[PDB]
Order: structure tokens, then sequence, then C-alpha cells
């Protein structure tokens, strides 16, 4: 199916100043397809590039292709991870000689563990894993095609991430202990997302989740396919208008902090309630050092209501609950917070996100099928000062 | 009932993850749509993107390895 398409300077314009007017760091991946007679890679292409980006002070972080796993099927060559860990040396080593020559490298941007996947994940770490910043590799649930909306709300179907991720850190862990673990590329569905179910309410137990248990298991970073574009499970629709994951998104990035901890539940079913703790974020200028941030999903059908723990029984808690705006229920592509729908005040203004103090000492109510953030004041909690 | 008591473990961090943590991506594919310009040019768009900073940007999938640089392109 996949044909070669060019890009021009003004896209990479396009790009980086999207970027960079956002304050993001854009991260680039490199065509790794680019090949010489005997299967090594072309850098050619990538030096123009390089060079381009260096005339025009981009500071820009690379990756060298996308899902290697199954380049075989996408374009009848076969790379195996001894060589394309070859080929990262090569891109490291055009890096180190361009203007940014401390620019970061990532890769090797593998799919799921599955077996030829993590075979080709290892030879590639054991041959390139030295000059990678950090190991990426991706994942999907489902595909949409077939997803159902039981299947968003499912235990069995979010609890397959774990094995997952462990498969991933037993790979790093025997070839190049320590190294980072990002997930590069992740979302609910391929295929574009699940129809009617990856841009809604829905979305976001896989959504929270997944953030829940990357955070709780050492992956430092998780890159959510797609902010923006064709499908269903980018976080912003064709209108420029925020579906809940955004939302969502948003919330966690406001009250969530860089500190993991851990939560679970007394009787230890450990399957529909589903618990996550960090330290609250301190860029956040209602919180201070020492308080928590809890977060929880609640799929069963019945509200459930959380009790903390001593020494947090009594401290004021500050409640920010999500539901979906009907008449369409899980399936809504609008979200209240608290209960007030959350919209833009105008396009350049981002709403502010209210919170519900709670009454001291009183249970932490999780109606069905929803998730919430609870920000536990003057926590005190040494290991977040 | 369904009253659930949690137990926190807060003695020390488990882990440390990036103040990017919660990053984005925008497919390669989307340099294909003839419309790249004005979507990535958003003011709507860009206020949407600064609400999730500080984050990585990730900008490939599939046609990472489908698209060609070309410098004399316009
Ligand atoms: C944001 C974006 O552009 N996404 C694309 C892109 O997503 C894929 C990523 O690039 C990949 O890195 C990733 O790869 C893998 C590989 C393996 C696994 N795995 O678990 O084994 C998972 C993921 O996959 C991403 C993915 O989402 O699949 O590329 C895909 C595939 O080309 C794009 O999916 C297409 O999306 C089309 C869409 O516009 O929604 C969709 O189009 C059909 O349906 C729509 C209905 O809205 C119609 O308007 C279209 O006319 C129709 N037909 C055609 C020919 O376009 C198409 O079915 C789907 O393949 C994804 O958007
Ligand atoms: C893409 O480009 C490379 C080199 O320019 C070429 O060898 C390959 O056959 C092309 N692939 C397709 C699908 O056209
Ligand atoms: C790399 O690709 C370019 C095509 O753009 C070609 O001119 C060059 O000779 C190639 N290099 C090798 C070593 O094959
Ligand atoms: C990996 O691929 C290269 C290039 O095709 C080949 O020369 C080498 O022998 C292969 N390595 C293994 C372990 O199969
Ligand atoms: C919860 O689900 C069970 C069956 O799986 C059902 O019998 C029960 O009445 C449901 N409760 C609510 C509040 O929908
Ligand atoms: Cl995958
Ligand atoms: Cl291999
Ligand atoms: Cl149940
Ligand atoms: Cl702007």
């Amino acid at each position: 199916k996949f044909k070669n398409s060019t890009y021009s300077r003004s896209s990479v314009d396009v790009l980086y100043t999207f970027a960079n007017c956002s304050g993001l760091d854009l991260i680039f991946g490199l065509n790794a397809l680019l090949r010489t007679a005997d299967l090594q890679w072309n850098s050619s292409n990538a030096q123009l590039l390089l060079d381009y980006c260096s005339s025009k002070g981009y500071n820009i972080s690379w990756e060298l292709g996308n899902e290697p796993n199954s380049f075989l099927k996408k374009a009848d060559i076969f790379i195996n991870g001894s060589q394309l860990g070859e080929d990262f040396i090569q891109l490291h080593k055009l890096l180190r000689k361009s203007t940014f020559k401390n620019a970061k490298l990532y890769g090797p941007d593998v799919g799921q563990p599955r077996r030829k996947t993590a075979k080709m994940l290892k030879s590639f770490l054991k041959a390139g894993g030295e000059v990678i910043d950090s190991v990426t590799w991706h994942h999907y649930y489902l595909n949409g095609r077939t997803a159902t909306r039981e299947d968003f709300l499912n235990p069995d179907v979010l609890d397959i991430f774990i094995s997952s991720v462990q498969k991933v850190f037993q790979v790093v862990e025997s070839t190049r202990p320590g190294k980072k673990v990002w997930l590069g590329e992740t979302s609910s569905a391929y295929g574009g997302g699940a129809p009617l179910l990856s841009d809604t309410f829905a979305a976001g137990f896989m959504w929270l989740d997944k953030l829940g248990l990357s955070a709780r298991m050492g992956i430092e970073v998780v890159m959510r396919q797609v902010f923006f574009g064709a499908g269903n499970y980018h976080l912003v629709d064709e209108n420029f208008d925020p579906l809940p994951d955004y939302w969502l998104s948003l919330l966690f990035k406001k009250l969530v902090g860089t500190k993991v901890l851990m939560a679970s539940v007394q009787g230890s079913k450990r399957r529909k309630l589903r618990v996550y703790l960090h330290c609250t974020n301190t860029d956040n200028p209602r919180y201070k050092e020492g308080d928590l941030t809890l977060y929880a999903i609640n799929l069963h059908n019945v509200t459930k209501y959380l009790r903390l723990p001593y020494p947090f029984s009594n401290k004021q808690v500050d409640k920010y609950l999500l539901r979906p705006l009907g008449p369409h229920g899980l399936l809504s592509k609008s979200v209240q917070l608290n209960g007030l729908t959350l919209k833009m005040v105008d396009d350049q203004t981002l709403p502010p996100l209210m919170e519900k103090p709670l009454r001291p000492g009183s249970s932490l109510g999780l109606p069905a099928f929803s998730y919430s953030f609870f920000v536990i004041r003057n926590a005190k909690v040494a290991a977040c000062i | 009932q369904d009253v659930v008591d949690l137990d926190f473990f807060t003695q020390e961090p488990l882990h440390l993850v990036s103040p990017s943590f919660l990053s984005v991506t925008i497919d390669a594919n989307l340099a294909t749509d003839p419309r790249f310009l004005i979507l990535l040019g958003s003011p709507k768009l860009r206020t949407l993107a600064r609400g999730l900073s500080p984050a990585y940007l990730r900008f490939g999938g599939t046609k990472t390895d489908f698209l060609i640089f070309d410098p004399k392109k316009e």
C-alpha cells in the first residue's frame, strides 16, 4: 500500500514553529528504509535534513524508523536488529558532527513485544544501545475496526498492557540495564481508532490507566497518538475543539507530579477499582510541597466510596471528578469537571479547572464508570518535598 | 457495602517520570495533508498544545519510512 512522498523546508518549518510556539520539544523520525545495495542505511537524505535544520537553529531530537519489526510486510525489506543498531550508530556519528552535537537520539520504535519483535529489540540494543538516549516502543490495545464498547471498559483488556511493559523491561535489563524506557507512540486502538469510542469519554479509562501503569512500572515518557490528525484517537478534533481525552490530559498535566508512589485497595480484587498515587505537581499554584495526588478509575456499575488511610484521613481533599455531558453517556464527546462542562473561554484561553473541596474526613465518592483526581492538601509527605 | 479502604506507600518515590511524562504525537501522515500549514498554523490548536507543555511532540508513524526530504520543493 505505502508509496513514497516528499516534504519541503516549508513543512519542516511548519512543524518546528508549531512545536516551538507551543512550548513542545520536537522529536523527528527519519526514514530508515533508504538503503544502500547491501542493506546499510543510506544517510544522504537525513544529512540534507540535518544540515537544513542546523542552518535554521532548530533544536530537534531524532529517531530512525517506525516499527522496524514490520518492514518486511510494509516494504519487502527485512532489516535485522543488529543492522538497525549499526544504522543508529551511523546516525549518532552524523549528529555528533552537527551544530547540535549533544542532540538526543531515541529508538527503535518497535511495536509491542511479541516474540519476533522482542528478538529484534534485543539484538538492536546489543548492537546500537550505547548511542540511544531512551528506548522507544509502541502500544495499542485493540484493532479499531472491531473494538467494542465493552473492550474499552474491560479490566481484562486494560491488564494486557502490564505484560507488554514487563516484557520490554525484561529485554532492556538483559542488554542495557538502566536505559530509560519510553512509550514512543501509544493509544487505545489502531486503524485510526475505534469509531465512536476512541474520541469519547469512554476512551479515558484506557488513557488514564495507561498513564497510571506506565508511571507505576518505570516508563519515563508516554507519547499519545495523536494530538491532532486522521482517525478518531486524536485529542483535538477536525474543528480544533478538544475531546474528553484532551481535558483528562490537561488535568493530569496540572495535578500529577513527577514522583511516583503507590496506592492499592484492601481486599485486593484490584480489577475494577484502579488507583494511582503521585506527589502533586509543584508547578500547580494552588498546592504545596508535600501534597499528594491520587487518581482513580471506577469500572464498576455502582458508585464506590474510598477511605483514605492514616495519616491522611482528615486532610482537606480537592476533588476533580470527570463525567460525560449527556445525552450520550460514556459515548459523549463532552465532559464535565465536578458538574461544569469543560470548554474553551475563547480561542486563546483555556478555562480554569475548578476543584470541588470535600468535607474533611469524608469518603471519596467515585461514581460508576468514572475517573477522578483527588489532591490531598497539607499531606506533608517528606518524599514529596 | 461499597466502601473501600486505600493503602498508600509514601516512604519514598518509587519512580521519577519526566516532567514531559505526558507527551503527544503528530503522525508523519499529516505532512501528506495539503492543508498541513493551515492546520499547524491554527492559533486555536496552538493554544491547546501549549496547555500540555512541557512535553515532547513526536513526529512519526508508518509514513516515517515513506517520507523523503526534498529541499527544492515549495
Ligand atoms: C493520526 C494518523 O494519521 N494516523 C494514521 C496512521 O496510524 C498508524 C501509525 O502511523 C502507526 O505507527 C501505527 O502502527 C501500528 C502497527 C502495529 C500495531 N499493532 O498493535 O500490531 C499498532 C499500530 O498504526 C497507527 C494506526 O492507527 O493504525 O496510519 C493508519 C493506517 O494507515 C491510519 O489509519 C487509517 O485511518 C483512516 C481514517 O482517516 O480514519 C481510515 O480511513 C477509512 O475510514 C475513514 C472513516 O472516517 C474514511 O473516511 C476513509 O475514506 C477510509 N478509507 C481510506 C482508504 O482511507 C483507514 O481505514 C485507516 O487505515 C491512521 O489514521
Ligand atoms: C522509496 O524510495 C526508495 C529510494 O528513493 C526506493 O528504493 C523505494 O523503492 C521507494 N519505495 C516506494 C514504495 O516507492
Ligand atoms: C544514497 O541515495 C542517493 C539517492 O538519493 C544516491 O544518489 C546515493 O548514491 C546513495 N548512496 C549509496 C551509498 O548507495
Ligand atoms: C543482519 O543483517 C546484515 C545485513 O543484511 C547481515 O549481513 C548480517 O549477517 C545479519 N545478522 C544476523 C545475525 O542475521
Ligand atoms: C450491574 O451489573 C449486573 C449484572 O452484570 C446487574 O445485574 C446489576 O443490576 C447492575 N447494576 C446497575 C446499577 O446497573
Ligand atoms: Cl504495536
Ligand atoms: Cl531481528
Ligand atoms: Cl463487579
Ligand atoms: Cl500562536
